[PDB]
Parts: C-alpha cells; sequence; structure tokens
C-alpha cells in the first residue's frame, strides 16, 4: 500500500537481490550468477511475505507479455497479413501475416501468396482461429488487438500495483479450497459457458454464412441449423472439412455445465476420499510442488493438443492447411516434452528444500524395476529395427519384422469412434482419412514407450536421489544446482538433480525429435495427399505411402525421411519461399555442433587459457578489473544443453517447413 | 588409498577440518604459525577424495593437498556400501 | 482404392447451403453484395444520415 | 465544522491535495485522482491537454468553415487532412517540432519535480497581458484552466459530432433520428 | 519525509488510546515495523480518512542516469546504434557499386 | 438527528464492536402496531457490512421506484419522437430491445449512469456508516425533528420495498401478458 519505497535508486544495483553479490563485479562468475538467480525469489534478500509478492507480480507482468504478444498478432493480421484473400479464398491463397524487408536483397524471403500481397507464409493456424471466432473484418482485427493492448497494459498495472498491495500479513494465495474452487467455477466453468454463448450468438451464424459463400455486410452485422443428426466428428463440415462449429459451442456449453456441476459437489462436499488424497493435501502446499504439478498437468494437455488439434478437425480449413496443422502439432509435443521435464526439476527443487513422500523410501525398488523395464523396452524396440537392418542387408527379407515378412501385429489398437467406410475430402486433398496400423506402428510405438520410459527414469531418479544416496549423503547440504561433490569415491558428476534434468532435457529432445519424425512421415505417406477418381479415389500421398514399406528399418529412415525429404531445405537456396529456412537449416546445423563445445570440454582448459590470453592484457597494460573467468561448470552444461536443443530444433523446424511448403505450394 | 600432506603455509583455521566428510584430519598444536596449530592427516585411509579440505583451505595455494591414487583404490575410499572388502 | 465418406450428404448439403441462401435473399430483399476488407459500413440502426450505405 | 466538502460534490470531502491550487474554488474530485496521482503533475497535463485543445478546436473550426492556406494539397476536409497531411510530409515536420518543444516541457517537468526551479506546473515564464495583482494572476489563471476544459469538451464534441454526421463545424443543418 | 508531515503517526501501543485528528482532519493511522526491505513500515487506518497515497513510484533523473550507466545499457545501446548505422548503410549504399 | 455529512464522516469507516440493537439500530425495522425485525437468514449479523447492505437496499428500492414508474408512464405518454411513438415501440417492456445497440439511446443513459455511480462510489465505499448510509446531502424537505425524520425515513424504505417487490411484478405480468398498464 506503501508506494513511497519503490525508487529507481536500486536499478543501477544490479544484485541488490542476491546477498551472495555483495561483492559486486570482482569476475565475470558474478555478472552469470546474477543472470542466474535474478528469477529465483525463494534464496533471495527477504522474507516469505516478499517470495509470494515476486511470484504473483511476476504472473501478472508474463501475462501482460503474454497479452502483448497476442496484440501484436491480431495487429499483424490486420495490417500486415492477406486475411481479406484468405478469407474469401482460402484453398488458393496460403495464410500469411508476416513481411520483410528488402534490406540487403532480403526481399527474396517474401513469396507469391495472392495477386497483391507478397510475404512469409505463417504456419500458426490464426488465420483459421480468427475464420472461427468470426472475425471477417480489419474493424473486428483492429479491436481484438485494441483489447489485447488494454489487457497488457491492465496486468502491467495490477504486478506493478500487487508489488505493494500485497504485504507480509497476506495470506490469499494459500488459500487453496478459495483457489481452486474459484478457478474451477468462474475461470472454467462460467469461462465455457461464456465462450459457448459468444459462438453461438456471434460465429455460428457467421461462419454459416461464409459456408454458403454469402459476404453481406447486413448480415455479418436459430442454432443447429445445418448439422443433421450425424454423431458429431462422424460428419465433417461438407464445404470446410471440420466440426460443426454449433457443436462445438454444444461442447463448450456441456463442459461448462460439468464443470459448474464439479465445483458445486466440491462445494456441497459431496466428494468423500479426501483421507486418500490427505497426504498430498498437507505435502505438497508449496510453490515449487506447485509448479511441478501444474507444469505436469500443462504438458500432458499439450500433448493431448498436438494430437486433437490434427485428429479431430475443429478449425475451419485446418485439415487441408497441412502446414498449419503439422507445425500446430510439433510445436504443442515440443511444449509438452519441456514441460513434462520442468515438472521434473521443481519436484526434485521441492524435495530439496521440503519433506518428501513416503514413497521415496523405497526408492530403491522404484527405480530398478524403471531402470529394467527401460533396458527391456530399448533392447526389444531397437533391436527390431537392428535385427531388420541386418537381415535385410544380408539379403533376406523373409527374416526381417515387417507385414510381408514375420509381423508384429497391434492387436490392442482398436477403433472407438466407429466412424463410416471411407475417406473425407475437400478440393483435391484428404482432410480425413483413418491411419492403419501394422508391424511399423507397433516398432515405432514401443520406441516411443522406450524413450519416454529413460527419460522418466532420469527425472525420478534426480527426484528420488535428491536428498541423499549410498554414493553421498549429505547431498541436502550440497543442494540442488551443484556440479559434483569431488574426484572422490571414484567421482560424483551429475550427481545434482540439476544435472539429472540436463540429461533429461537431452532424452526428452530425442524422444520428441522421433515422435516428430513418425508423425510426420506417418502424415505423408498414409493421410496427407491428392485424390484421382458411389466412386472409388485413389490416393496419391505427398511420400508414396513409403512408411510402412521403409519405416521397418533404421536405414530406411535415413534415406527416406532425412536425406528424400530433405531436397526441399537442401535445395532451397535460389527459391524465394524458402531461402530462409535452407539458411536457417545450415545455421542450426552450426549451432548444434558449437554446443558439442560445452557439452564435451571442460572448465580449467578455458580458464588456463584465458590466463595464458590475459598475459598479454596486462603486458600491453590493458587490465580488466572484472577479472575474466571461464564459466562455470553448471553452466557450461546449460549452455551446451541449450545450443544442443536449440540446433536440432531449429534444423528439424526448417526441414519440416521447408517440405511442406514447397509440396502444398 | 589417497595421499593427503599438510604443508607449513598452514594457519590452522580449521576449515579442513570443519569440512572433512569422513573426520580425516585433525588440529594438531604447532609453533609455525600464530594459531599455533597445523591440520594434520592421522586417517588418510578413510580419505574419498572429495577435495572439500582443498575447496575450504584459504591459503593463497593450498597448504593441504589430495593426490588420488586411483590404483591403489580401498572400499573406504570407494564409499561402497552394497558390496564388502572386508 | 478408397471411398469418399458420406458420399450421400455433400447432396443434401448443397441443397441446405442453396435455400438457406436463397432465404437470405429473399429476407434482404436485395443482392447480396462482397463485404470489404478495409470498407467502413454504418450501422442499420445508428440516428445519423448515412455515410457509407449500411450493407 | 468537520471534513471541508468538496462544492461541485457537497457529500465528499475536498481531496487536500487540490487546494491552494487555481481552480479549488469548485474542488471537484469525487474518483480522488488527487489522492493517487501527483497534483503536479495532474494540473501540468491539465494545462496542456487544454492547451493543445484549444487550438484543436480553434483550427477545426476554421478549417470547416473553410480558410485553407494556399496550397493544392491541402484541398482537403478537415477529418481527412490529417492523413493527406501525413502523406504530404506536414505532419512529420510538424511532430518534430512538437518533439523539440516536449523534449523541453520534459525537462521543464523533470526539474520541477526535482526542485531545481521554483516551476508552477503549466508555467513557462511566458508574461503577456499578465495582471500585476495576486488576485489577478489567480483569475487569469482560472480563466485559462476553464478556458481549456471547455476547449477539450468542444472538440470532443466536435471530432466526434463531425466523424458522425459529416457535417461542418456547425452541425446545426444535420439530421439525428 | 515530507509525505506523512502534519499526519498523526501512533504506534501500536497508542492504538485507541491518542483520538487527536490530523492536520487533514484524519484520525491517527497506527504505524507498524514490518522488517521487510521493501517496505519497512505499513499504516493501518482507525477510521475513514481523506488522505493522499501517492501510488505513482518515485524515480529520480539521477537514478535513471545510473542505471543507463550501468555497462549493460552504455553497451546496448552503442551496440543498436552501431547496428543501426551499418542497416542504414547497406539501404543508401546497396551492392557496394562504388567498390 | 441528521447532523451534516462534513461532521458524520468524523466517525466513519468499517465498525468492530456492535451497538447491540437489531441491524445496528438502522431504521425501517417497525411494524404498523409494532416492532417487526425481520432478518429471518440473519444477514444482519455481519454488523461491519451493514451499512453497506442499507445503502444496497435504499439504492434498489430508489431505482426500482424510479423503474415502475417509468413502465407505467410510457403507455399513457411518449417523448414527443418518431422512434419513442407507439408505433416503433407499443409497450414499454419493448423499449429494451428497440433502443438497444448501434442506437444508443439506451448506451448514453447507461453512460451518465456508469459515471454518477463512479463518483458516488468514494462515498458507497469510504465514508459508508450507520448514519450516512443513503444520505447524498439531498435533505430537502426532511423535517428538522428526530421523530419527522425517522417517519420520513421509514417511509422512504417502506415505498422503497413495495416498489421492489411492484417492478419484478409488473415486468413479470407484462412480458406475460403483453399488456398496457393494468397488467405492470
Ligand atoms: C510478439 C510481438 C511482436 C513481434 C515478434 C513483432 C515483430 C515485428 N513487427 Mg511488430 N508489432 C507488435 C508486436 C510484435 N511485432 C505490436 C504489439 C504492434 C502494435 C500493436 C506492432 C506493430 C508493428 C508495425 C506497425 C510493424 C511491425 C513490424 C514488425 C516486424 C519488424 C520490426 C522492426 O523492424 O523492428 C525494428 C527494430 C526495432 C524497433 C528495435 C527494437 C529495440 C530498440 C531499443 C527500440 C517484425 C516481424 C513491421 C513490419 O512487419 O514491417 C513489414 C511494421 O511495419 N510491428
Ligand atoms: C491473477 C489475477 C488477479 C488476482 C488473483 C488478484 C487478486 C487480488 N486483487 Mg487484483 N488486480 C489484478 C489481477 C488480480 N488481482 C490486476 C490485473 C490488477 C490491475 C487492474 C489488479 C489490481 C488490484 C487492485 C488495485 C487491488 C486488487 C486487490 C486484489 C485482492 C482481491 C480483492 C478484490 O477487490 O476482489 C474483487 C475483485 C487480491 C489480492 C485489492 C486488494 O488487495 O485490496 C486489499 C486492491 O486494492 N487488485
Ligand atoms: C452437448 C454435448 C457435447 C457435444 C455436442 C460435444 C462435442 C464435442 N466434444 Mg465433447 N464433451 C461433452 C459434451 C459434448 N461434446 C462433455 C459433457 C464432456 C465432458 C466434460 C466432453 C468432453 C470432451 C473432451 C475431453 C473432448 C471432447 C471433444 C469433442 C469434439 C469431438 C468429439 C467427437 O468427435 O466425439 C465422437 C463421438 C462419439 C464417440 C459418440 C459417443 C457420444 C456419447 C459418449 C454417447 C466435439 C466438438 C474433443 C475435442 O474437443 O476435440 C478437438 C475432446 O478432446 N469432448
Ligand atoms: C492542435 C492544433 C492544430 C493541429 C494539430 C493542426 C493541424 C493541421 N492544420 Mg492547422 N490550425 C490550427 C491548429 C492546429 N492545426 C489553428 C489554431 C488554426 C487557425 C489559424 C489552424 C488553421 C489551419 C489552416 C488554415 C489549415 C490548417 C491545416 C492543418 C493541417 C496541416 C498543417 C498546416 O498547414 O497548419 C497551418 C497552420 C496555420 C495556418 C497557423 C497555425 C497557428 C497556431 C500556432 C496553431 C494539419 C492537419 C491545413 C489543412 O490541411 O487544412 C485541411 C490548412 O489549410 N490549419
Ligand atoms: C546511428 C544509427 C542510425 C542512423 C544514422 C539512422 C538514420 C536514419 N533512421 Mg534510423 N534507426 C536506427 C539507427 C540509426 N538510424 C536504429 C538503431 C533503429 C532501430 C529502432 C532505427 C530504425 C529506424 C526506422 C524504423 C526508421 C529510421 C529512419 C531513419 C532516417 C531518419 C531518422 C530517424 O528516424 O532516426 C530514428 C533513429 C532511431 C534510433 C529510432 C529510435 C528508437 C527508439 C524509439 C528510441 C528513441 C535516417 C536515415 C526513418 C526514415 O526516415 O525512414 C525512411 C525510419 O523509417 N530508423
Ligand atoms: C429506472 C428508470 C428508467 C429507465 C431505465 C428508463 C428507460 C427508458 N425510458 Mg423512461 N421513464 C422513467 C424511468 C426510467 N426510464 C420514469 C420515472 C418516467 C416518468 C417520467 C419515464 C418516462 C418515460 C417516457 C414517457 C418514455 C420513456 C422511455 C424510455 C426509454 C428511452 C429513454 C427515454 O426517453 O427516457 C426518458 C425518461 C424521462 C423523460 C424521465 C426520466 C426520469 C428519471 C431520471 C429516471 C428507455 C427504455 C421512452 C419509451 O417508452 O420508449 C419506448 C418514452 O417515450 N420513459
Ligand atoms: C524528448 C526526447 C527528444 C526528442 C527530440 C525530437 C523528437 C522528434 C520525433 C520525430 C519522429 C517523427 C515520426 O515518428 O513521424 C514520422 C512518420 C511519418 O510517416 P508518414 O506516414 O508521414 O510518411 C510519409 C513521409 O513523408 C515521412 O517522411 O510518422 C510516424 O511514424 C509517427 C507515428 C507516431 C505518431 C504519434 C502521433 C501523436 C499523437 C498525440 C499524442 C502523442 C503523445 C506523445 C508520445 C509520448
Ligand atoms: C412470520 C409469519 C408471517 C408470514 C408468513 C407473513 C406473510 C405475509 C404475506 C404473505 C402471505 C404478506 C403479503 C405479508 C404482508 C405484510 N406483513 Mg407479514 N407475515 C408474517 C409476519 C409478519 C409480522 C410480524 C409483521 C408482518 C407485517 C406485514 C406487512 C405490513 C407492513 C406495514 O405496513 O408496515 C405487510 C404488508 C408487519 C405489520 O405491521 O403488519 C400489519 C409486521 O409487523 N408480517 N405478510
Ligand atoms: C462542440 C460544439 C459547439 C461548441 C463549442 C464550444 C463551447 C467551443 C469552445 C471553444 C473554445 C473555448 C476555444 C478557445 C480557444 C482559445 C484559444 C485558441 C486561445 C489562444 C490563446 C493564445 C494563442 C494566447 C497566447 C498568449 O498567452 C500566451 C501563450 C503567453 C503570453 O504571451 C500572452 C499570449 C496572449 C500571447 C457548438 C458550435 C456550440 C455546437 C456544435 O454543434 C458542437
Ligand atoms: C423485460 C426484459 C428484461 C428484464 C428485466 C428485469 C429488469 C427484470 C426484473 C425482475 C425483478 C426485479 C424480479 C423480482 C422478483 C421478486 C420476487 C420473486 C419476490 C419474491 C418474494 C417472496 C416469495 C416472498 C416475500 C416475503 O416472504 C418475505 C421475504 C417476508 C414476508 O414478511 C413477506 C413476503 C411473504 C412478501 C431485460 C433482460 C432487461 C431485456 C429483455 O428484452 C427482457
Ligand atoms: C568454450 C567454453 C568456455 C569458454 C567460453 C567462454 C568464456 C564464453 C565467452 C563469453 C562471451 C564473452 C559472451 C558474449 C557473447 C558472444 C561473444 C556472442 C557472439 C555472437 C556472434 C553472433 C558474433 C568455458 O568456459 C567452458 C566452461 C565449462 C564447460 C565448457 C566450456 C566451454 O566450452
Ligand atoms: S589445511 Fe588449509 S584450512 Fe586446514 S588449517 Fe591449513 S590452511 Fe587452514
Ligand atoms: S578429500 Fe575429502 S575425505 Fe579426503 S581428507 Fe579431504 S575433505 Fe576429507
Amino acid at each position: 500500500a506503501i508506494f513511497r519505497y519503490v525508487n529507481a535508486t536500486l536499478w543501477s544495483k544490479a544484485g541488490h537481490f542476491n546477498k551472495a553479490l555483495s561483492k559486486g563485479a570482482k569476475t565475470t562468475t558474478w555478472i552469470w550468477n546474477l543472470h542466474a538467480s535474478a528469477h529465483d525469489f525463494d534464496i533471495q534478500q527477504g522474507s516469505a511475505g516478499l517470495i509470494a509478492r515476486k511470484v504473483f507480480s511476476s504472473g501478472l507482468a508474463h501475462l501482460s507479455l503474454v497479452f502483448f504478444w497476442l496484440g501484436g498478432m491480431h495487429f499483424h493480421g490486420a495490417y500486415l497479413s492477406n486475411y481479406s484473400a484468405w478469407l474469401k479464398d482460402p484453398k488458393s491463397v496460403a495464410p500469411s501475416s508476416h513481411i520483410a524487408y528488402s534490406l540487403v536483397g532480403q526481399d527474396i524471403l517474401n513469396s507469391y501468396t495472392s495477386q497483391y500481397f507478397s510475404g512469409i507464409t505463417i504456419t500458426s493456424g490464426f488465420f483459421q482461429l480468427y475464420r472461427s471466432e468470426g472475425i471477417v473484418t480489419q474493424s473486428q482485427l483492429k479491436y481484438a488487438c485494441a483489447a489485447s493492448l488494454i489487457a497488457t497494459l491492465i496486468c502491467l498495472s495490477g504486478s506493478y500495483l500487487h508489488m505493494q498491495l500485497m504485504s507480509k500479513f497476506t495470506s490469499f494465495y494459500k488459500k487453496f479450497q478459495s483457489l481452486s474452487q474459484s478457478h474451477l467455477i468462474i475461470m472454467f466453468g462460467f469461462g465455457s459457458v461464456s465462450f459457448s454463448a459468444h459462438q453461438i450468438h456471434e460465429a455460428l451464424p457467421i461462419n454459416s454464412l461464409l459456408d454458403s459463400g454469402i459476404w453481406d455486410p447486413q448480415l455479418f452485422s436459430a442454432i443447429l441449423l445445418g448439422t443433421p443428426s450425424a454423431i458429431t466428428g462422424k460428419l465433417l463440415n461438407p464445404s470446410t472439412g471440420s466440426i460443426f462449429l454449433s457443436q462445438v459451442a454444444a461442447h463448450h456449453l456441456a463442459v461448462g455445465i460439468v464443470f459448474i456441476t464439479l465445483g458445486l459437489i466440491k462445494w456441497c462436499n459431496l466428494f468423500f476420499s479426501r483421507n486418500a488424497i490427505l497426504s498430498l493435501r498437507l505435502a505438497y502446499m508449496d510453490y515449487h510442488a506447485q509448479l511441478s504439478i501444474n507444469l505436469a498437468v500443462w504438458a500432458s494437455l499439450s500433448m493431448v493438443a498436438a494430437h486433437h488439434l490434427t485428429e479431430i478437425p475443429v478449425y475451419p480449413y485446418e485439415s487441408t492447411d497441412y502446414p498449419t496443422v503439422l507445425c500446430l502439432f510439433v510445436h504443442h509435443a515440443c511444449l509438452s516434452g519441456f514441460f513434462t521435464v520442468a515438472s521434473g526439476a521443481h519436484a526434485s527443487i521441492f524435495v530439496i528444500r521440503q519433506l518428501p513422500t513416503s514413497e521415496i523410501r523405497h526408492r530403491d525398488p522404484i527405480i530398478g524395476h524403471l531402470i529394467w523395464v527401460c533396458i527391456a523396452l530399448g533392447l526389444h524396440s531397437f533391436g527390431l529395427y537392428c535385427h531388420n537392418d541386418t537381415l535385410e542387408a544380408l539379403g533376406r527379407p523373409e527374416d526381417t519384422f515387417c507385414d510381408n515378412s514375420i509381423q508384429l501385429k497391434p492387436i490392442f489398437a482398436k477403433q472407438f469412434l466407429g466412424l463410416q467406410p471411407g475417406i473425407e475430402v475437400l478440393d483435391g486433398k484428404i482432410v480425413r482419412m483413418t491411419q492403419e496400423l501394422g508391424t511399423a506402428d507397433f516398432m515405432v510405438h514401443h520406441i516411443h514407450a522406450f524413450t519416454i520410459h529413460v527419460t522418466l527414469l532420469i527425472l525420478l531418479k534426480g527426484v528420488l536421489y535428491a536428498r541423499n544416496s549410498r554414493l553421498v549423503s549429505d547431498k541436502l547440504e550440497l543442494g540442488f544446482a551443484y556440479p559434483c561433490d569431488g574426484p572422490g569415491r571414484g567421482g560424483t558428476c551429475q550427481i545434482s538433480p540439476w544435472d539429472h534434468l540436463f540429461l533429461a532435457v537431452f532424452w526428452m529432445y530425442n524422444c520428441l525429435s522421433v515422435v516428430i519424425f513418425h508423425y510426420f512421415w506417418k502424415m505423408q505417406s498414409d493421410v496427407w495427399g491428392s485424390y484421382v477418381h458411389h466412386s472409388s479415389l485413389t490416393c496419391s500421398h505427398y511420400s508414396q505411402g513409403d512408411f510402412s514399406v521403409n519405416s521397418i528399418t533404421i536405414n530406411g529412415w535415413l534415406r527416406n525421411l532425412l536425406w528424400s525429404e530433405a531436397s526441399q531445405v537442401i535445395q532451397s537456396y535460389a527459391l524465394p519461399s524458402i531461402c530462409s529456412y535452407g539458411f536457417i537449416f545450415l545455421a542450426a546445423h552450426f549451432v548444434w555442433a558449437f554446443s558439442l563445445m560445452f557439452l564435451f570440454s571442460g572448465r580449467a582448459y578455458w580458464q588456463e587459457l584465458i590466463e595464458s590470453i590475459l598475459w598479454s592484457h596486462h603486458k600491453l597494460k590493458i587490465v580488466p578489473h572484472i577479472q575474466p573467468r571461464a564459466l562455470s561448470i553448471s553452466q557450461g552444461r546449460a549452455v551446451g544443453l541449450t545450443h544442443y536443443v536449440l540446433g536440432g530444433i531449429g534444423c528439424t523446424w526448417a526441414f519440416i517447413i521447408s517440405r511442406m511448403l514447397v509440396l502444398t505450394t | 588409498s589417497h595421499a593427503v600432506k599438510i604443508y607449513d603455509t598452514c594457519i590452522g583455521c580449521t576449515l579442513c577440518v570443519r569440512a572433512c566428510p569422513t573426520d580425516v584430519l585433525e588440529m594438531v598444536p604447532a609453533t609455525v604459525n600464530a594459531a599455533k596449530q597445523v591440520a594434520s592427516s592421522p586417517r588418510v585411509e578413510d580419505c574419498v577424495g572429495c577435495k572439500r579440505c582443498e575447496t575450504a583451505c584459504p591459503t593463497d595455494f593450498l597448504s593441504i593437498r589430495v593426490y588420488l591414487q586411483e590404483n591403489e583404490e580401498t572400499q573406504y575410499s570407494l564409499g561402497l556400501d552394497l558390496a564388502d572388502w572386508s | 482404392t478408397y471411398p469418399i465418406r458420406n458420399e450421400d450428404f455433400l447432396p443434401i448439403w448443397k441443397q441446405q447451403q442453396e435455400d438457406l441462401r436463397a432465404k437470405m435473399k429473399e429476407y434482404i430483399g436485395r443482392e447480396f453484395t462482397e463485404i470489404r476488407w478495409i470498407g467502413d459500413y454504418d450501422n442499420a440502426r445508428s440516428p445519423y444520415k448515412p455515410h457509407n450505405g449500411y450493407y | 465544522g468537520g471534513y471541508k466538502m468538496s462544492p461541485a460534490v457537497p457529500f465528499l470531502p475536498m481531496s487536500p491535495a487540490l487546494e491552494g491550487i487555481p481552480g479549488e474554488e469548485e474542488g471537484f474530485d469525487p474518483m480522488g485522482f488527487s489522492l493517487a496521482i501527483d497534483i503536479r503533475w495532474l494540473r501540468e497535463a491539465e494545462l496542456k491537454h487544454g492547451r493543445v485543445a484549444m487550438l484543436a478546436t480553434v483550427g477545426w473550426i476554421a478549417t470547416d468553415l473553410g480558410l485553407r492556406v494556399p496550397g493544392e494539397p491541402f484541398q482537403v476536409s478537415t477529418v481527412e487532412a490529417h492523413d493527406a497531411m501525413v502523406k504530404f510530409g506536414s505532419m512529420p515536420q510538424m511532430l518534430v517540432w512538437m518533439g523539440y518543444a516536449e523534449l523541453f516541457g520534459f525537462l521543464a517537468i523533470v526539474n520541477m519535480f526535482e526542485g531545481k526551479t521554483d516551476r508552477k506546473p503549466g508555467d513557462f515564464g511566458l508574461r503577456g497581458f499578465y495582471p500585476q495583482d495576486a488576485k489577478g494572476q489567480y483569475d487569469m489563471q482560472v480563466k485559462e484552466l476553464r478556458n481549456g476544459r471547455l476547449a477539450m469538451l468542444a472538440y470532443g464534441g466536435i471530432v466526434t459530432t463531425a466523424v458522425l454526421t459529416q457535417e461542418k463545424w456547425p452541425f446545426f443543418d444535420a439530421v439525428v433520428n | 519525509d515530507e509525505r506523512d508531515e502534519g499526519l498523526v503517526l501512533i504506534t501500536p501501543e497508542e492504538s485507541g488510546k491518542v483520538v487527536k485528528r490530523d492536520v487533514n482532519n484524519n484520525p491517527p493511522r497506527i504505524v507498524m515495523k514490518t522488517n521487510d526491505w521493501d517496505q519497512p513500515e505499513i499504516q493501518l487506518s482507525t477510521g475513514a480518512s481523506n488522505q493522499i497515497n501517492y501510488i505513482t513510484p518515485v524515480v529520480a533523473s539521477d537514478d535513471i542516469k545510473a542505471w543507463l550507466s550501468l555497462n549493460v545499457n552504455f553497451f546496448s545501446i552503442l551496440a543498436l546504434l552501431t547496428v543501426g548505422g551499418i542497416i542504414e548503410i547497406q539501404r543508401f549504399f546497396p551492392d557496394t557499386l562504388y567498390w | 438527528l441528521r447532523r451534516e455529512l462534513a461532521i458524520a464522516y468524523e466517525d466513519s469507516g468499517i465498525d468492530l464492536l456492535d451497538n447491540g440493537k437489531f441491524c445496528q439500530g438502522l431504521a425501517g425495522a417497525d411494524g404498523a402496531w409494532g416492532r417487526y425485525e425481520f432478518d429471518p437468514l440473519g444477514f444482519s449479523k455481519k454488523t461491519e457490512l451493514v451499512p453497506y447492505f442499507r445503502e444496497a437496499e435504499l439504492k434498489h428500492g430508489r431505482l426500482a421506484m424510479l423503474a415502475w414508474v417509468g413502465m407505467v408512464v410510457p403507455d399513457f405518454v411518449r417523448i414527443p419522437g418518431e422512434k419513442f411513438s407507439f408505433e416503433a415501440v407499443p409497450l414499454p417492456i419493448d423499449g429494451h430491445d428497440a433502443f438497444s445497440g448501434a442506437t444508443g439511446v439506451n448506451a448514453q443513459i447507461l453512460f451518465w449512469v456508469g459515471i454518477l455511480e463512479f463518483c458516488c462510489a468514494k462515498k458507497v465505499f469510504e465514508w459508508n456508516s450507520l448514519e450516512v448510509a443513503g444520505d447524498y446531502g439531498l435533505t430537502k424537505f426532511f423535517p428538522s425533528d428526530e421523530e419527522g425524520q425517522k417517519k420520513m425515513r421509514t417511509a422512504e424504505l417502506k415505498n422503497g420495498r413495495l416498489a421492489m417487490l411492484a417492478f419484478g411484478g409488473a415486468i413479470t405480468q407484462a412480458v406475460i401478458t403483453r399488456h398496457p398498464f393494468p397488467w405492470l
């Protein structure tokens, strides 16, 4: 409440928050520690009330940042986009709300999207989102941008205010029953009901008119009008290739009602098995416990979103916008992986800072059986691929695991939609087609399970052995993020939960790369493509259905997926559309290789090299009084991990997007 | 086992002894420094080689040195728990 | 060869959309006019004299 | 006698920040903005708005009545004059000059807040037709404030009604129903 | 502190014992030490009050100049100006036709 | 008696102790022949919010008193305008839909009401107390006696509650019957 204590005097102190940074700038390690501990509000000077203040205000500031980003997206759609051309004819014109300058010949990046527009094709599905929302006018998009900017300002003001409104007595953030009830009834229930209302009152008429072909201003400014009795999802909009928006609105109304009912039964105490969860309720009333749980929840929801946004079509024309659906799936899968490893990290932090649950007292059997299942899964799943490779090379296809040869049928992969026979098409494209599972799907799914289990093994080992282990018994005293305990006892490198995350991130990236490749190749070979004429169509797929024949071997993956489908990105230099993607492919390769420097080398070599270099500076009287230092061990690991993941993700990003853009245009 | 040696640069601040995880070191009377004590390493057989003494040593270069000897590894220096060589 | 799922509905869907088009055409009473992406239209219920036709 | 009540809103107590300042005779601040923001900043912003709005009102009235400066590029209506002159190049140069003047105004505000100079909120040192007596100075400041407030409201009405009815400044021959 | 001049600031021990009104006619305010560096003291009201409580922060040009003198802002501004200069040179004299 | 708001605001704010009276001794709990302390659900047990409850009650009563008369008068007479004529709008219940949206006729009313409420929120929250609940200084015609002031406050509250129920009755009957005043 007292705002006289907020002054810019501390802005120039640069390290006031951390007491360990009091002896300001004796080395560059001080700068690095400042950055590393900037947002670690728990270990910073102050009190628990201040920690809560910072957490909540930072959440609000990030909310404002996201609102600013959304407002920028809306502004770009309104003023720097071909949304008008896309709306009138989505198929011919690729979405593009992105324009580049003509600085150094950089105008080559802009590619033909419409007669009067040239730019970069966007892959976020924002045009389809606008169409679903009923936004069909520049004025509507402009007012959406204005609302987003106003929300940004409001959130910024809220953060600034709450930095002082909340005092040491503040306890509203500890009212978990009130928090959960409010979020469940208002944020989710009422939110879903209100969005169903919005759909019914605005989007349904506009979308129906757009499907018909009407573009009249008076009409733009009778539910279930066109939807038959067919089950939702069993019949897609013939003119749009997506679930009926009236069905979506009914879904949101039902979901809001269900959430309100759940909240009300919780309010009335109808739920009875409180004791089964009371232990968790007492244990996990912590910042890091809640952060870990929420991160895992949102990771799983992001993965489900990645799957459903493609398998179940709900946005107009997103089904046929192949780059959009692919990019959405890949982006949300990557976010799922990142937030899962985050949940592991903050579980470890909670274990370090608070008392763990009693399942940590038989941790040896848990991790031992997880190790065994990881080993067995990896052996069988990957050795089937290796067996296929070796036997096929020897010239014995009859001995390999494939549909024609020994076949591993996925008996448990059974249908549940009960769809009618055939496929759904929309203007020379396959909006929806059943995925037929065989030996290749069996093998790839078990590879997925293996990688998921190994990542889980790393995270769980880090969590359970955070406090102590047979090797070192004072890991709790060591803390959360330390490089080692020493060269002793054989060597205690990377025994910390921080390093366990540092490895689990590598494994999550490996898992997600395999998942991305599986989705990409399977969709290209067996789902996406065009058709050539009760009528029967012969479907010409982009990859020509080679997944089921070539995916059974690692050589097939290397040749038919990486080498064969890298033709677009590798040969993209002359092409105006994707030359940027080719350059980013090259640069991401460079960055990934550059990460190996930090991942393989060690601190001492660089410190000694720095001292030898500094000899010459001292000789010439160039004396830096912030004495240069080699990056700490943990920082070197972090830098290597960041560059490695960024380079790999960039290579995959450019490769897939170039392929999709060229194929669809 | 490892070799833990102490040099006369020692000032007897006891930080090595306090940082010892398996109590290998102990302060002993001396006249070399003003503190009138120098760390010793009688129980070097228990030294694991963590170099926490070395980390805690203040002197410009360490007055206590732990030389690792991987060829002479014992169960005490390896911190063996599940297996017993005794 | 893959048959097209729900073939029978496509003629029905075309008939429904054409019927709705005719219904709205009759309701308005004039030919549909393409909306302008950058254009500005007066509200049909505005109390001031029209500047640009509200349709 | 209890609190000192606002003459504008008799059922609310006068904000102590707006005592001794010109315009305290009304004492209008029911929302309590003077209890949250510095009255110096509030009055500086009020005077800037009043002066800018007076100039804008007179300019809009003049352009609507006619009186366009010689030249072809200026043969546009007041509503579209903003965009026309932005394309022409007048508005960017005017904005550069505004940035210069506002840099000096910002320096004035900063120095006033830091106390380096005993500068009143809106004072820039201009003394033209300014009465010598203190009562006259107070009356002239109140006159400035009231004319500026009237000009703010008048410009809001003028711009809104012009955009709505597409009529000239008087709007008297406009149709509303 | 000029903000609270003329205010009756009673310690928690004197709450309710002192009822003298302020210069602004407000009731006395209870002052408490919180032991927080960010908010060392907090004030509670004994009743309805009509007083100025600025929500704007106290920022000094000297503090802003020190913050910009921080090496980060200095070198970021230097690098931004350099990058802008190179970009504008590329714009004005493309392809190095002179060379 | 009623003191000037300036003096009354001297002792204002959320009281913590409780005068031991029904609803802190506020007016409006008085039967025709005796005392009628109506609070079956015990809302007045929140003595700190009692002033807020009285302010809200008086606001609702005044608003509904205006609303009932505004549902009665339009059918008998209308503003001399083409869009307010009986042909454009047959019954008052149609006014909301007729004047909602781009027409702005009701938007202006909403805007001015919002401005007034924004200006009165300071009294509603800060300067609310048992004695100044619903008192905006508009005390013209207010009797200069304790008994007269109490009786006038009781009459205001009773008429406000009667109109509070009567507006619900009239609006519901009008929507059900689509008929003139008598059924509203
Ligand atoms: C607990 C049982 C109970 C029930 C079930 C019940 C039901 C109804 C019904 C519906 C069936 C109506 C429509 C109705 C109406 C009124 N009741 Mg009533 N009432 C009950 C109890 C009391 C008491 C104790 C008093 C009272 C009064 C009034 C007044 C007078 C207002 C005035 O003029 O002040 C009016 C209009 C007060 C009074 O003085 O009545 C002469 C009064 O003291 N009621 N009452
Ligand atoms: C909105 C509306 C209407 C209206 C209206 C209304 C009420 C309009 C009001 C307009 C208003 C109130 C306009 C004031 C301008 C004042 C100016 C320009 C003062 C300049 C003053 C200057 C330039 C002074 C300069 C100096 O002081 C300086 C800086 C220092 C010293 O050297 C002294 C001098 C003198 C040199 C209609 C028409 C009624 C109906 C229509 O339908 C809608
Ligand atoms: C017309 C319209 C609109 C509308 C509307 C509006 C404004 C609607 C307003 C509705 C309103 C205001 C409805 C009140 C109901 C009151 C009830 C039910 C009271 C019951 C009371 C009961 C059951 C009992 C009371 C008592 O027992 C108590 C408690 C104690 C006893 O001593 C005395 C008695 C027995 C009496 C839109 C949305 C604006 C536009 C749209 O186009 C259509
Ligand atoms: C290279 C390396 C160093 C030396 C690296 C250092 C000191 C980093 C240098 C930091 C610079 C000064 C930061 C400034 C950023 C770059 C210079 C930006 C270049 C951008 C280009 C596009 C021009 C370590 O210290 C280290 C420590 C532990 C494990 C591995 C390693 C390791 O691999
Ligand atoms: S070995 Fe190091 S820490 Fe131990 S007494 Fe000697 S100088 Fe001190
Ligand atoms: S290396 Fe470790 S165990 Fe060995 S003496 Fe030093 S501190 Fe003790």
